[PDB]
């Protein structure tokens, strides 16, 4: 009936406040499945966000380097950095800078109180320090991208140019951090069994994950907007223009599912057109030889069939022949 | 049919009687899908009360495991056919091959 | 004989096409062996034994 | 829905006394009308006596005491 | 209400009554049984979902230790029918409840060809591979670089 | 920028055949091509309003499962034939269609009385062969437009429709598309790179339109789409 079904979502989990369970149902045959691809590859690949991008440290150039000072080497620094969940405003790109040293673990909130951003979790911790004139700092540099940004394509950044600035470490621009798309039984009143989505998903705490879900379908709808039926229905319009009388008149008295006899001895008449036939009365069939109880029932029935009377009173013929 | 044969799918297909085969070889005359009309040639016609071979095809029938047998036309009008050569493929036969 | 029917064809000599995902819709690694192979149906209809 | 009873077998000596009392308990509830204690989700009886098994607050010596205590009120109401 | 106009309603299988037969089914197991029945495991007791085709799905995990391969293999299923039975068969003879062979301590729910395979492709490690070398902070990230 | 990004468009229709189509949308940003494209090619392969034929009623035989003196193939034979074609309809949704004809000759569905709506998208699809010449076939061939695909004995309601025994059931497998391929390579923009453009290629049956039903397929996706663009904790 070209008249598909909308799902009605009864379970929204929101345990940890970003790990989120949503469900939906019923869904078609194999919506479920296409629905629940279409938002797994937008989260992880087409989905804008911001994340960390660049690092500054002092004078380690190498990451087969260590700098005391932490208990730990550049890479653990590098792996906490990959994590710092921190979101900006219009901004396209900015630095915060971490010129601090100390005793105790140094941590996320010990960035700059910088306005124009805001980090997610500020007890986040960076690094586990050491306990003793730990005297380290760093910079980061921040940007907004599409999603996932491995070194490799910074790697031809890398060989652009060498300031200072140039370092390397991945950028998780998509903001979720894993997202699990399953397909179930459901039970309709009738229909036996449906496609029932699942949708896990959990993200770094910079939006919610429903929120996030809502930015994926909004991103798609724009997508498709080029091409979803021009308007709602396409056709808010309705009108009318047709002939008075039906083509059937103009269609050949062969179009009417009589016998050959009849037929034959019908168009040997010079009758070979229904409006040519319709337009008169059966006082002249007789007339001609041949036509009996057979071929007048027969044609005076298969034109009772179609509703139109045997002799009538039309000027518009023949139109156009 | 079988894509990968063995080449006997032809020989068991004409063997066993399960297909219609031609007692005689002549012209196609009237091709129905239950009736098969041949006409002999003169050379193979009997020389008395001569005439034509009719080949009733076996339609929708209970087998010995309620498996609906049928024999459908595989020939066109006129179709020239010799002796011994198929004329109505059965069940699982197709072209005269055994194909199941 | 089989790989030069196959040089014959398009087809590749290897006999193993690569395949696509019907719903996540990306491709199989490994490219798995595609062909045409004759089956029968038996005897034990689902219908006469339940 | 239950899936795990390893608790249960890990609160009763074995299984056999366990399920006796469990189908003593779940003839008083459903076939005798009596009330739970425990929340259900719109289930049966079976997986309900399931669970206040696990938790603890019926076993074979409660159901024991509560059913005399019952009796010997119904006898004194019945004087 | 009355006896007669339930069997019609029954058998006229309106779309109203498969809610009913839902919930009857929800905390009702079953008891599958193999034709051959020569260990414990030959009858085990299983939740019934409802689905289409005259066919029994079964659980991949537990034809195993039926011994029932899926070339025609025909089985049985029977009902509790009594509350005692009921709990019985969610208590002793449960799929949950029965992974320990009798016969020896080790698991008989040992994993299949299928998923045995599938694992140890999974964890096969090559030499050359997209990401050779990099590093990452959590297996989470590891499952989005791989989808 | 880096968000707000643009759309696609249709830049293409070209029909390598009448039945064999091949559009192209452009451009895309990176990872949207093999999305957009497995998306589209599920929906297109889902379900796309069909109006093939439910049911015909032969007046000289009775049952499927018989023949007919004059007619070469057998009933069962007919009705996969009929099954096979294809019409497309506009005005109305359903409609009874009637196929009369005699003498000898393969018998085609060119031969039926048309009507103005209903439009044949390829007579030479060959129907039956009337091998006698005394062999009139009549019958009445019902198309009603669906969505998806119904099987032949689930499709009844009631036992009163199936008294009479000229009304012979097939399964309405009404599916426009037969195969939808795609891929994607590189597109074109006055300055940047990695844009891609999507191509689809679609063997189809010839009766629904490339540019409808890719329209139509989108039109369900952004339906299914809006169903929660803005979910809540609704009920
Ligand atoms: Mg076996």
């Amino acid at each position: 009936v070209t008249e598909f079904l909308k799902p009605r979502l009864v379970d929204i989990e929101q345990v940890s406040s970003t790990h989120a369970k949503v469900t939906l149902e019923p869904l078609e045959r194999g919506f479920g499945h296409t629905l629940g691809n279409a938002l797994r590859r937008i989260l992880l690949s087409s989905m804008p966000g911001c994340a960390v991008t660049e690092v500054e440290i002092d004078g380690v150039l190498h990451e087969y380097s260590t700098k005391e000072g932490v208990q730990e080497d550049i890479l653990e620094i590098l792996l906490n950095l990959k994590g710092l969940a921190v979101r900006v405003q219009g901004k396209d790109e900015v630095i915060l800078t971490l010129n601090k040293s100390g005793i105790g673990p140094v941590t996320a909130a010990d960035i700059t109180h910088d306005g124009d951003v805001e980090i997610v979790k500020p007890q986040h911790v960076i690094c586990h320090l050491t306990d003793e004139n730990a005297s380290i700092s760093m910079r980061i540099k921040v940007q907004r991208g599409r999603g996932y940004v491995p070194a490799s394509t910074r790697i031809h950044s890398e060989e652009d140019e060498r300031p200072i600035g140039r370092l390397l470490v991945d950028a998780c621009y998509s903001p979720v951090e894993r997202i699990a798309y399953n397909v179930e039984a459901a039970r309709v009143e009738q229909r036996t069994d449906l496609d029932k989505l699942v949708i896990e998903m959990e993200t770094n705490g910079t939006i919610d994950p429903e929120e996030a879900i809502r930015r994926a379908a909004t991103i798609l709808a724009e997508q498709l907007e080029a091409f979803v039926d021009l308007r709602d229905v396409r056709q808010p319009e309705v009108k009318e223009e047709k002939p008075e009388f039906d083509p059937i008149l103009l269609r050949p008295v062969d179009d009417l599912e009589l016998t050959v006899r009849s037929a034959n001895c019908l168009k040997a008449e010079a009758i070979h057109y229904i409006g040519d036939l319709v337009q008169r009365t059966e006082v002249e069939l007789l007339k001609t030889p041949n036509l009996g109880k057979k071929s007048l029932t027969e044609i005076k029935d298969v034109l009772a069939s179609r509703g139109l009377s045997l002799g009538m009173r039309l000027e518009n013929w023949p139109p156009a022949s | 049919k079988p894509l990968v044969g063995t080449g006997m799918e032809r020989a068991v297909a004409v063997d066993s009687g399960v297909t219609a085969v031609a007692k005689r070889g002549g012209v196609v005359q009237y091709v129905d899908a239950s009736r098969i009309v041949i006409k002999v040639n003169e050379d193979e016609m009997y020389p008395g009360e001569a005439g034509i071979d009719i080949y009733n095809l076996t339609k929708y029938t209970r087998s010995n495991q309620n498996t609906c047998i049928n024999q459908m036309p595989c020939v066109s009008l006129g179709e020239p056919v010799e002796r011994g050569d198929v004329l109505a493929d059965g069940p699982s036969t197709d072209l005269g091959e055994l194909a199941l | 004989e089989i790989k030069e029917l196959l040089k014959l064809g398009d087809l590749p000599t290897s006999g193993q096409i690569r395949l696509y995902d019907g719903r996540t819709g990306e491709q199989f690694e490994r490219p798995v062996t595609v062909g045409y192979m004759y089956m029968l149906k038996l005897n034990h209809l689902v219908d006469d034994k339940m | 829905a239950r899936v795990t009873v390893q608790d249960a077998v890990e609160k009763i000596g074995n299984r056999f006394d366990l399920v006796l009392v469990a189908a003593r308990r779940a003839r008083q509830m459903q076939v005798g009308g009596k009330d739970p204690l425990v929340p259900e989700e719109n289930d049966k009886t079976t997986v309900i006596a399931l669970r206040e098994i696990e938790e603890g607050l019926i076993n074979n010596q409660i159901l024991d005491v509560r059913e005399r205590q019952e009796q010997q009120e119904q006898e004194a109401a019945e004087l | 209400t009355t006896i007669k106009a339930a069997k019609k309603m029954v058998e006229r299988e309106e779309a109203v009554v498969w809610d009913i037969l839902d919930e009857v089914i929800r905390e009702h197991p079953v008891l599958l049984n193999r034709a051959p029945t020569l260990h414990r495991l030959g009858i085990q007791a299983f939740e019934p979902v409802l689905i289409e085709g005259k066919a029994i799905q079964l659980h991949p995990l537990v034809c195993a230790a039926y011994n029932a391969d899926f070339d025609g293999d025909q089985m049985a299923v029977h009902v509790p029918l009594t509350l005692e039975a009921q709990l019985e068969a969610r208590a002793l003879m449960m799929s949950t409840n029965n992974i320990l062979s009798p016969a020896n301590g080790e698991p008989i729910i040992v994993p299949s060809q299928d998923v045995v395979l599938g694992l140890y492709y999974m964890t096969r490690d090559c030499v050359n591979a997209k990401g050779e070398g990099m590093v990452l902070t959590g297996p989470k990230e590891a499952e989005r670089l791989y989808r």
